[PDB]
């Protein structure tokens, strides 16, 4: 072995849905999509953690894509290879718009 | 959004 979730206890995507009951109904980024992208709600602003690499995002702009920005901030995820795939993470950090996010900070 | 953490 040697992998395993930084948070178990968030493994189950139904968990991961229930964090996010006082998630703020004003983001465009629903509960569903969180949930189904690993995150579950922090209980802070809009702060989300990631069950598997353990890695936080934040400051969710109106057209962000969970999965993207997953795969963009933390490419090394073994959750995001599973679901997505590696080809997958290699040409969301290829889209312009997401690469200069990336070179931005 | 932001990274406001990345693993080590
Ligand atoms: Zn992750």
């Amino acid at each position: 072995g040697n992998y395993f979730p930084q948070y178990p206890e968030y493994a189950i995507e139904t968990a991961r849905l229930r964090t996010f009951e006082a998630w703020p109904r004003n983001l465009k980024q629903k509960p569903h999509q969180l949930a189904e992208a690993g995150f579950f709600y922090t209980g802070v602003g809009d702060r989300v953690r990631c069950f598997s690499c353990g890695g936080g995002l934040m400051d969710w702009n109106d057209n962000d894509e969970p999965w993207e920005q997953h795969a963009l901030w933390l490419s090394q995820c073994r959750f995001v290879k599973l679901m997505k795939g590696q080809l997958y993470i290699d040409t969301v950090a290829a889209k312009p718009v997401l690469a200069e996010e990336k070179e931005e900070s | 959004a932001i990274a406001y953490f990345i693993p080590d």
